[PDB]
C-alpha cells in the first residue's frame, strides 16, 4: 500500500527547508526580503517533487536534483511574482497573503523576480553534486528551453495577447496551457530523470507523461478558478471569467473539463507503465494529487 | 568608437540575429527580436570575445557567451524602463520610448534571460573536450552577475539617487554593481574559455570591473555634472594597473578600451 | 547549567576590574570603569571562555579575549544610546541612565575598545610559543566581528526597525548581525585560544553564529510581538546540528542556552 | 634634504590609493560612504608619513608598513569624526566642507567612525605581510596604547573636561598636547620603527623624537596664533614659547644623530619644518 499523503508530506518539508536554506537574507535586504517573501510563503510544491520523483524513479537519490527541484520552484515563484502585477493579472492575494508587489512595490517586486529567475540557473550549476559537468549543462539547457520563447514565456504572452480573442480554437488555447503550464511541469520531470541517470529512452517516456499531467494541472486549474474561492485558493479567484480569457471552462463548461482531465490523468499513467509499478507509485500518485487536489 | 570593438560588436550583433529568428508565433518573437537589439550595446559583452583572443584561444569559442552576456543586460534594461503604475521607481527622466507595453515587455525580458543560458548550454560542441567544465563554469559567472548581488543590486540602489544631492563616491558603487561586474564577468568568462590560468582570470575579471565602472560613469557623467577627472583617472589608473603583464597586439587592443 | 556559567561572569568581572583601576586622571578613568561595568554581559563573552575549556583549553588562556569581548560590547552599547540632537537614531523607548554626558560617553567608548587589543596583545606569553599566532588570529575576528560589517551593520539596520511593522526575516537578520556575528566570534576565539583544530573552530562558529542571532531574537520578543515558535526552533536546530561531532556536558552544554 | 615638500607629496599620494583601496564602498552604503567622506578627503598624511619614514629609517620598506600607516591616518580620521559632533566641538564645517554627521547624521558618524576604530586594528593585523606575528602583535598593542585612556582618548577627556576652568597651568596644558597630538604621532613613529626590524634602543629615540615634535607642533601654533583659555604665551610668554620650541626641535633631531643621514633626512626636514612653517 501506499501512503501518498505521507510521501508528500516529507517531500514538501525537505523542499521547504532547502528552499529556505538557499535564499538566505543578505544585502540588499528589501530584495532578498521580497524573494523570501514569495518563494517562502507556502505552494504545494508540485514541481520540486515532480523532479525528485522522477529522479528517484531512474535510479538517483534526492540530493542531487534537491538543487534542481529548488531552481524549478524559484522560477515557478518569480513567474507568479511577475503574473500578479498591475500590468499582468494585477492581482491582490498570492499563496494567501497581499501579492508581492502590495508589499514591497512594483520595482522590487520585478527585480525580486529577475533574481529569482537568475539565482535558479546559478544554483542548480554550482549546487549541483553527484553528476557529471556535461550532465549539469544538459539539465540547464532543458530548464532553459522550458521556461523561455518555446516555453513558459511564450504561453504567457500568447495568452495576454489572446485575452480579447473572441475567436478562440482549441489548438489556440492548447498552445497556451501546454506552454504557459505543461513546458515547466517536463522541465521538472525532465531535470529530474536526466540528473536521475535515466536512459534516453525512459526521458522520453517522462517527458510525455509530463506533457499529460502538464496540461492536466492548466484544466484542473482553469477549473478550480470558478469552483473555489479565493480564501481557498489562496489567491485571487474568478478573474478569469470576467475576462475574454482562454479557459476550458469556457470552450467546452466545467463537467467537460473534468472528464478531459480525467482522461488526461489516464493517459499519463498510461505512459507509467513503462516503470515497474512499485516505483511508479510516487509519480502516480503526484498525478491523482494534480488531478484531484482542492487548491 | 574604434573599429576593432565596433567590428566585434558588429559580429555579436550578427550571431544574435541569427540566433534569434522572427517566426511564430510572431506575438512572441517579434518582441523578442526587437527588445534585444533595442537594448543599448554592452561591452562587457565585447569584452568576453576581447578577453578570450588575448590569452589565445579563438573567438568564436566565447561568442555564445557574449550574447548571453548582451541578452542578460538586455533583460536587465528593458525591466529597469518598465512603466509602473503605482510609482515604486522614482520617475527617471530617461521617458525612453516604447514599442510594445509593459506586459510583453516584463514577459519578454523573463524569456531573454533563459535564452542566454539556453545558446550556452547549446553551443557544446563534441570535438571540444573541456568544454562541459568552462561552459557551466561561465554560467555561474554569468547567472551571478545578472543575479541579486550582481546587476540587481546595482538597479535597486539607483533608485535611491538624488540628481541632488548624492555622492560621487555613492553613484560610483551603483555603477560598479550596474555595469562593473557584469564587464568583470565578461572578461573573465572570455579568460575562461580562452584557457587561461587563475591569475590571468583574475587580472582581466579586475580590469572589466574598472572598465566597466569607469564606463557606468561616462554615462551617468552626461547627467550628474559633477564627475571631476580624479575619479575618471584613478579608474583609468585601476584598469590599467592590471593588464601590465599581457603584451602583444591585443594587448594594445584591450588597453585601447580604457585608454 | 546553573553554576559554571555564574563562575565564567563572575571571573570576566573579577578580571576587568582588575585591569581598569580608577586612577589619575579619574576624568578619564572614572567614565571608564563605570561604563564598561555599567553595559550588560554579553554572552559573547561567556561563550568565549566555554569554548576554550570545552577544547581543552584552561581559562586563562581565553581570558584576555573575553574581556576584549565584552569590552567591544560595553563600547557598542555605550554609543547606541547616545543622546543625540538630530534625531537620526530612533528614539529607544527603553532609556539607559547616564551618570555622565553625552561627549564623556562617547570618547570613553572610544577608549574602551583599544584597551580590548591592548588586553590580548599585553596578553602574550613570550614563553609560550603559540601565543603570537593564536592572538594575532583573535585580534583580526575581533576587530572584524565588531566592526562595519559585523555588529556596526546590525547597529546601523536596527534603525530601521519599526516596531510594528517589520517582518521576522529583517529582524532574524538584524539580530544575526549585532549578536550572532559576535557569538560566533567569542566561541570562534575560546577555540582558537584553546588548541583546537578547524574543524572544531568552525564547528564552534556556527554554533555561536545561530546561538547569538537567537539570543539577540529574544532581546526583542518583549517588543516585536510577532516571535513565531518557527523562527527560534529552526535557529535551534541549525546550531544544535553543528554540535553534531562533540558529545558530552560542556559539548552539550553549550546547549544549555538553546533552551 | 632637497625637495622636502616633494618628498610628503608622494608619501601622501601612496597613502591616499592604499586608503581608497582598503575602505571600498559597500554594504552598508551610509556606514562606508561615512567612512570614506572624512578619510579620503585628503591632507598632508603627516601620521603616514611618520610610520613610513620610521620603518625605511631602520631599514624596512614601504609595503611593510602601508598597512600600519593607513591605520593610524584612520584612527586620526574617526577622532576628527567624532570631536566634530554636537556633543563635543558641535563643528559644521571642516577645511571647508560640511563634517561627518552634517552629511550623514549623528548615528552614522558615530557608527562610522567606530568602524574606522576597529578597521584600523583588522587592516594592521591582517594586511601586514613582511613581518612575525608577535611583531605584528606588538605593533597592534603600542597602537592601542597610544589611543587609549593613557593616549589619545585621555587628551580629547581632560581637554572636554578643562572647558570650565580656565586655571590650567603649564603641566596640564602639556598632558593635553602631548595626549591628543604626540601619543598617536609616537603610535606612528613606533608602529613603523618595529614593522621595520629596528632594535629597541632605535625605537626609543623614535619615541623621543616623536614626543618633542608633537609638542613643537601646538607650541608654534601657539606662537603663531599670537604673531600673526590658555597657551604657551600665556604661561609663559612668546620669548620663552620660542625658545622651548627650538629646544624641542634640537631634541627631536638629537635623537636622528646615529641613523643613516639620508633615511634620517626626512625626518630631520619635517622637524625644521613643523618648527618654522609660517601657518
Ligand atoms: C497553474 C499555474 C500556471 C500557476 C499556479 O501554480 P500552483 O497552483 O502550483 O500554485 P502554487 O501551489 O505553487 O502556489
Ligand atoms: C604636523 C603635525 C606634527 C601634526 C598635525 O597634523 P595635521 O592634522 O596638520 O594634518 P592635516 O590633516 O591638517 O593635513
Ligand atoms: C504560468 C504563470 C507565470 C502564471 C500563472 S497563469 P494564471 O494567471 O492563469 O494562473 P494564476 O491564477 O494567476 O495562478
Ligand atoms: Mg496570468
Ligand atoms: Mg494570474
Ligand atoms: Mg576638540
Ligand atoms: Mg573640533
Amino acid at each position: 500500500m501506499f501512503d501518498f499523503d505521507g510521501y508528500m508530506l516529507r517531500k514538501a518539508k525537505s523542499v521547504n527547508k532547502a528552499l529556505e536554506a538557499a535564499v538566505q537574507m543578505k544585502e540588499p535586504l528589501k530584495i532578498h526580503e521580497s524573494m523570501r517573501y514569495s518563494l517562502l510563503a507556502g505552494g504545494k510544491r508540485v514541481r520540486p517533487m515532480l523532479c525528485i520523483a522522477a529522479c528517484e524513479l531512474v535510479g538517483g537519490d534526492e540530493s542531487t536534483a534537491m538543487p534542481a527541484a529548488c531552481a524549478v520552484e524559484m522560477i515557478h515563484t518569480m513567474s507568479l511574482m511577475h503574473d500578479d502585477l498591475p500590468c499582468m493579472d494585477n492581482d491582490d492575494l498570492r499563496r494567501g497573503k497581499p501579492t508581492n508587489h502590495m508589499a514591497f512595490g512594483e520595482s522590487v517586486a520585478v527585480l525580486a523576480g529577475d533574481a529569482l529567475l537568475s539565482f535558479a540557473f546559478e544554483h542548480v550549476a554550482a549546487a549541483t553534486k553527484g553528476a557529471p559537468p556535461e550532465r549539469i549543462v544538459r539539465v540547464l539547457g532543458e530548464l532553459a528551453v522550458s521556461i523561455g520563447s518555446e516555453g513558459l514565456v511564450a504561453g504567457q504572452v500568447v495568452d495576454v495577447c489572446s485575452e480579447g480573442m473572441a475567436e478562440v480554437g482549441l489548438d489556440h488555447l492548447e498552445f497556451i496551457h501546454h506552454h504557459k503550464t505543461a513546458a515547466l511541469l517536463q522541465g521538472s520531470v525532465v531535470l529530474g530523470a536526466i540528473l536521475g541517470g535515466g536512459k534516453e529512452e525512459e526521458v522520453a517516456k517522462l517527458r510525455k507523461f509530463a506533457n499529460c499531467i502538464g496540461l492536466l494541472f492548466q484544466v484542473v486549474d482553469d477549473i478550480l478558478d470558478v469552483t473555489k474561492s479565493s480564501k481557498e485558493l489562496g489567491k485571487t479567484a474568478g478573474k478569469d471569467l470576467v475576462a475574454d480569457k482562454t479557459t476550458y471552462p469556457k470552450l467546452i463548461g466545467v463537467e467537460k473539463s473534468k472528464e478531459f482531465a480525467d482522461r488526461l490523468n489516464r493517459e499519463a499513467q498510461e505512459q507509467l507503465l513503462h516503470f515497474h509499478p512499485h516505483r511508479a507509485a510516487p509519480l502516480i500518485a503526484l498525478a491523482n494529487y494534480i488531478a484531484y487536489r482542492d487548491n | 568608437m574604434q573599429p576593432y570593438w565596433a567590428a566585434i560588436e558588429a559580429d555579436i550583433e550578427r550571431y544574435l540575429k541569427k540566433s534569434i529568428t522572427i517566426r511564430p508565433p510572431e506575438t512572441v518573437f517579434g518582441p523578442m527580436h526587437h527588445l534585444t537589439f533595442a537594448a543599448p550595446a554592452t561591452a562587457a559583452s565585447t569584452l568576453c570575445l576581447a578577453a578570450c583572443e588575448l590569452v589565445g584561444g579563438d573567438r568564436s569559442q566565447a561568442m555564445a557567451a557574449a550574447a548571453a552576456i548582451h541578452l542578460v543586460h538586455a533583460a536587465a534594461y528593458v525591466h529597469e524602463h518598465l512603466p509602473l503604475t503605482d510609482g515604486s521607481r522614482p520617475v527617471s527622466k530617461p521617458a525612453i520610448q516604447h514599442k510594445y507595453g509593459p506586459n510583453v515587455e516584463l514577459l519578454t525580458g523573463d524569456g531573454i534571460v533563459p535564452f542566454g543560458f539556453e545558446l550556452l548550454a547549446g553551443s557544446v560542441d563534441p570535438a571540444r573536450t573541456d568544454d562541459p567544465d568552462r561552459i557551466l563554469r561561465v554560467i555561474i559567472e554569468i547567472s551571478r552577475a545578472g543575479g541579486p548581488e550582481g546587476m540587481i543590486s546595482g538597479l535597486h540602489r539607483e533608485e535611491e539617487i538624488v540628481d541632488g544631492n548624492t555622492s560621487l563616491d555613492f553613484i560610483e558603487y551603483v555603477c560598479k554593481k550596474k555595469y562593473g561586474e557584469m564587464h568583470a564577468c565578461g572578461a573573465a568568462c572570455g579568460a575562461i574559455l580562452g584557457g587561461a590560468a587563475e591569475e590571468e582570470i583574475q587580472k582581466l575579471r579586475n580590469f572589466g570591473l574598472y572598465q566597466g565602472t569607469l564606463r557606468g560613469m561616462m554615462e551617468m557623467k552626461n547627467s550628474h555634472q559633477l564627475i571631476d577627472e580624479n575619479i575618471i583617472g584613478k579608474l583609468k589608473e585601476l584598469a590599467l594597473e592590471e593588464l601590465g603583464g599581457f603584451h602583444g597586439k591585443n594587448a594594445e587592443l584591450m588597453s585601447s578600451l580604457v585608454a
